[PDB]
């Protein structure tokens, strides 16, 4: 730790300047523990007692570390950080198992006193100042401040990291070789050459990091396969989520559901079949994350299968470049799709659900193109390129449902899999009006005070009716007066409505609702042969209208 | 010396932070050649973590000499450092323009690669190269010349060209010469052949006294627009409402035109439905054929007359931004209007390629966003904003597959009513 890496220049934000935080002096002990440790730094070069000038300051305090023997310093910078300049975030995502490639050699590379052992801007170093308090209200106390990174700071996290990408930047280009992956203080080597030749460059890169004041692992590495990483169990050809715990509980508050959730998306990048629909429209209600909850019928019957699934242990492999990209999906049940990706029969890289309706109203095949854009935004991030489709549904039927959609949508190539439930289209409505099909004029309207209202329809042939309704709306004793119509009509109808509200759902062929109304007006249309649905301007003088308005 | 305009954020603004979209390795590798490239050249320089900021950039096509180039998506930085630069009373859009027979657009982007940039501004226009699954940190690139996409680019230039295409306006004092961004447009009444003769004079002018250098897109391979980029703005069409002609009207048909022309009584005044609906007194079959009256043709005529000649008291405000909407109408055709407030269109129009071989509904909206963009350039001096009848992850994962022009429109995503009924055509 003693870096000859050139600094990254550094700034308070505009017009601030730096902390001024008092230090609140105390323990006997945990200050002489601070000295003890402060002095031991001074030797290092990390910090350096500052004249009585005028660096800030900011708190100090002390920890017994969980072992106890040796003390922990521990600063404060809050404050610094608020007047910190903002950096190059550092990467919040992170690399996915399912896109490594596969490596006959992996070893894993700890730095320590990772940033002590970058320098800090010389000219930024004075707004680190801080004070060991003093015998005990006596002497002034101890004035340090850091010339390295502080393990608090706000820019140490972004420094360090491109500080590191420097350092390797010339080896890896002696070697394009070898891979190497950097993520917070850990590196990550991996090659294709014998292991004894690999355990060669390993120790070279060492030595490289080390003449850069970067200490790594002693046995070489303290790296023993499988890794336990970020959630994750990596083996040399194969990765898997690692050990996931359902708890099992009487009375659920609104932290212990999201909780499981949670848990529950992690599982789905390679359990086939995890659900969480159910458990999760039983949560964001309110956000009290500790207001309990009452389990649902079907949360509970959900959460069951979960488990079973959970019961046996899957586990995912490693990218091959050579081979290509395939993702298959089948529908489960009720806007739930599930997915896997993959180049080898029965090996696959890794799994998913889409479970988002985008609307009140919807049918499998909008929902089927969604779930394929999810996929491909993945499999852009995660490969670099996106996928061949195998889905549900014949090129017919998605051919049909896109010739009239009045959206725009797109699909890569696909290939259709005969594999029930197969995705189609549960009716269609005529183009074009049935000729020896009555003809039922309908209208819905209600009070927007009583909340009460009427449905009802006047026909060609003669037929009138009205239907009472409690508390509804203008918009939903519209649908109403439609679902009447239907179910006072033939295997053939011609319906006119004055609502484009209704029009617009019916119109927009939808098979699943999130409306009680919908979805029994859904029931109709399919075991009709042939409906026609018109729209008419409201209080117009069009006959077959204007009766039925008058009597809504 | 390096002779940089000193340039600045609007007030109480800071840089873009905008992140950068996942990229196919394809057009990760391509950026990464090109920046390599402009980087030896000068042009780009690697930065540290102690800049925050970051624009988008995309890696597209001019339509395949199999080349590939950078396009920075500079409309966040665009937005906060300039709607004040000079940008109101310099030289604005002319407006004979659009009545031109040819209008030829040359890309004149290169030049600004000669001039530096802004020292202290440089900052604000830093984008990263993107790293496949997070492998490594992306690649970080700040510019040290005039960028091309950013709308200080031209305006920096300005006084250069202004004194380059001096000489030549000089000889030509019938060629309008308007400036967009990194684009040029000349326009004029001569024969082709001339109008043609006289872009390659201005091309070869640029060239040997600019030492800026205009592209040669040589003329068309396929029928229809390729030289430069040859538009014929006298020939641009409008796409008027249009009333079905009838043999035989159904009560169904009557409803629909009742439907229609009551929808197009909130833009033309004269419309009546009176003498039409009273065909429909009565609860009748959708079917049952009806004769239009006497009275009716009086009316129904009469409104095919004023649905002719489009409305008036519709005026351009400068002040307020231009919004287009585009609607889906099948066979590979698509309608859109632009205005400003609802209700008083300035243009409606149509756009349609279905069966050359490739193509698809995103290809389509892709050029027809591209289509209406320019001719909205042509006729007013901007770009407006787009309400997009496309789902946004679809458009964002796919519409630099196709996208050929050096500037990006603001854009939303919209869900079309039926009333694209009212807008169709044949
Ligand atoms: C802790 C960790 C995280 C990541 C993201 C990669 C990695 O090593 C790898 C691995 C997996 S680590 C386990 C392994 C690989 C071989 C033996 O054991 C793979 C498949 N391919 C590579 O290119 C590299 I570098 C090790
Ligand atoms: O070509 C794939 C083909 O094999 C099957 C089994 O017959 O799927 C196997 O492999 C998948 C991923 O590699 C697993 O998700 C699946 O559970 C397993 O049976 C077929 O389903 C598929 O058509
Ligand atoms: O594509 C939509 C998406 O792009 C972002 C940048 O990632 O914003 C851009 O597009 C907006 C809409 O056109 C503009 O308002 C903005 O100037 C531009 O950067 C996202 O903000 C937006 O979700
Ligand atoms: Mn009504």
């Amino acid at each position: 730790p003693i870096s000859p890496i050139e600094t990254v220049p550094v700034k308070l934000k505009p017009g601030m300047d730096g902390p001024k935080v008092k230090q609140w002096p105390l323990t006997e002990e945990k200050i002489k523990a601070l000295v003890e440790i402060c002095t031991e730094m001074e030797k290092e070069g990390k910090i350096s007692k500052i004249g009585p000038e005028n660096p800030y300051n900011t708190p100090v305090f002390a920890i017994k570390k969980k072992d106890s023997t040796k003390w922990r310093k521990l600063v404060d910078f809050r404050e610094l950080n608020k007047r910190t300049q903002d950096f190059w975030e550092v990467q919040l995502g992170i690399p996915h198992p399912a896109g490594l490639k596969k490596k006959k050699s992996v070893t894993v590379l700890d730095v320590g006193d990772a940033y002590f052992s970058v320098p800090l801007d010389e000219d930024f170093r004075k707004y680190t100042a801080f004070t060991i308090p003093s015998i005990n209200n006596e002497t002034p106390g101890i004035r340090y401040q850091y010339n390295v990174l502080p393990q608090g700071w706000k820019g140490s996290p972004a420094i360090f990291q491109s500080s590191m990408t420097k350092i390797l930047e010339p080896f890896k280009k002696q070697n394009p070789d070898i891979v190497i992956y950097q993520y917070m203080d850990d590196l990550y080597v991996g090659s294709d050459l014998e292991i004894g030749q690999h355990r060669t460059k390993i120790e070279e890169l060492r030595q490289h990091l080390l003449r850069w004041g970067l200490t790594t692992p002693d046995k070489k590495h303290q790296k023993e396969p499988p890794f336990l990483w970020m959630g994750y169990e990596l083996h040399p050809d194969k990765w898997t989520v690692q050990p996931i715990v359902l708890p099992e509980k009487d009375s659920w508050t609104v932290n212990d559901i999201q909780k499981l959730v949670g848990k529950l998306n992690w599982a789905s990048q390679i359990y086939p079949g995890i659900k969480v629909r159910q458990l999760s429209k039983l949560l964001r209600g309110t956000k009290a994350l500790t207001e309990v909850i009452p389990l649902t019928e079907e949360a509970e019957l959900e959460l069951a299968e979960n488990r079973e699934i959970l019961k046996e242990p899957v586990h995912g492999v490693y990218y091959d470049p050579s081979k290509d990209l395939i993702a298959e999906i089948q529908k489960q049940g009720q806007g739930q799709w599930t997915y896997q990706i993959y180049q080898e029969p029965f090996k696959n890289l890794k799994t998913g659900k889409y479970a988002r309706m985008r609307g009140a109203h919807t049918n499998d095949v909008k929902q089927l193109t969604e779930a394929v854009q999810k996929i491909t935004t993945e499999s852009i991030v995660i490969w670099g390129k996106t996928p061949k489709f195998k889905l549900p549904i014949q090129k017919e039927t998605w051919e049909t449902w896109w010739t009239e959609y009045w959206q725009a949508t797109w699909i890569p190539e696909w290939e259709f899999v005969n594999t029930p439930p197969l995705v189609k289209l549960w009716y269609q409505l005529e183009k074009e009006p049935i000729v020896g099909a009555e003809t039922f004029y309908v209208d819905g309207a209600a009070n927007r005070e009583t909340k009460l209202g009427k449905a009802g329809y006047v026909t060609n042939k003669g037929r009138q009716k009205v239907v009472p309704l409690t508390n509804t709306t203008n918009q939903k004793t519209e649908l109403q007066a439609i679902y009447l119509a239907l179910q006072d009509s033939g295997l053939e109808v011609n319906i006119v409505t004055d609502s484009q509200y209704a029009l617009g759902i019916i119109q927009a062929q939808p098979d699943k609702s999130e409306s009680e109304l919908v979805n029994q007006i859904i029931e109709q249309l399919i075991k009709k042969e042939k409906v026609y649905l018109a729209w008419v301007p409201a209080h117009k003088g069009i006959g077959g209208n204007e009766q039925v308005d008058k009597l809504v | 010396p390096i002779e940089t305009v000193p340039v600045k954020l609007k007030p109480g603004m800071d840089g873009p932070k905008v992140k950068q979209w996942p990229l196919t390795e394809e057009k990760i590798k391509a950026l990464v050649e090109i920046c390599t490239e402009m980087e030896k050249e000068g042009k780009i320089s690697k930065i540290g973590p102690e800049n925050p900021y970051n624009t988008p950039v995309f890696a597209i096509k001019k339509k395949d000499s199999t080349k590939w180039r950078k396009l920075v998506d500079f409309r966040e930085l665009n937005k906060r450092t300039q709607d004040f630069w000079e940008v109101q009373l310099g030289i604005p859009h002319p407006a004979g323009l659009k009545k031109k027979k040819s209008v030829t657009v040359l890309d004149v982007g290169d030049a600004y690669f000669s001039v530096p940039l802004d020292e202290d501004f440089r900052k604000y226009t830093a984008f990263t190269i993107p790293s496949i699954n997070n492998e490594t940190p992306g690649i970080r690139y700040q510019y040290n010349v005039l960028p091309q996409g950013w709308k200080g680019s031209p305006a920096i230039f300005q006084s250069s060209m202004t004194k380059i295409l001096e000489p030549f306006k000089k000889q030509n004092p019938d060629i309008v010469i308007y400036q967009y961004m990194d684009d040029l447009y000349v326009g004029s009444d001569l024969e082709i052949g001339q109008h043609r003769t006289k872009i390659e004079e201005l091309r070869q002018h640029l060239l040997r006294w600019g030492l800026t250098t205009p592209d040669k897109k040589h003329q068309k391979e396929p029928p229809f627009l390729w030289m430069g980029y040859e538009l014929h703005p006298d020939k641009w069409t409008v796409q008027p409402i249009v009333l079905p002609e009838k043999d035989s009207w159904t009560v169904n048909d009557i409803q629909k035109l009742v439907g229609k022309l009551n929808w197009a009584s909130q833009i033309y005044p004269g419309i009546k439905v009176r003498q039409l609906s009273k065909l429909l007194r009565g609860t009748k079959a959708l079917t049952e054929v009806i004769p239009l009256t006497e009275e009716a043709e009086l009316e129904l005529a009469e409104n095919r007359e004023i649905l002719k000649e489009p409305v008036h008291g519709v005026y351009y405000d400068p002040s307020k931004d231009l919004i287009a909407e585009i609607q889906k109408q099948g066979q590979g055709q698509w309608t859109y209007q632009i205005y400003q407030e609802p209700f008083k269109n300035l243009k409606t129009g149509k756009y349609a390629r279905m069966r050359g071989a490739h193509t698809n509904d995103v290809k389509q909206l892709t050029e027809a966003v591209q289509k209406i963009t320019t001719e909205s350039i042509v006729i007013w001096g901007k770009t407006p904003k787009f309400k997009l009848p496309i789902q946004k992850e679809t458009w964002e994962t796919w519409w630099t597959e196709y996208w050929q022009a050096t500037w990006i429109p603001e854009w939303e995503f919209v869900n079309t009513p039926p009333l694209v009924k009212l807008w169709y055509q044949l």
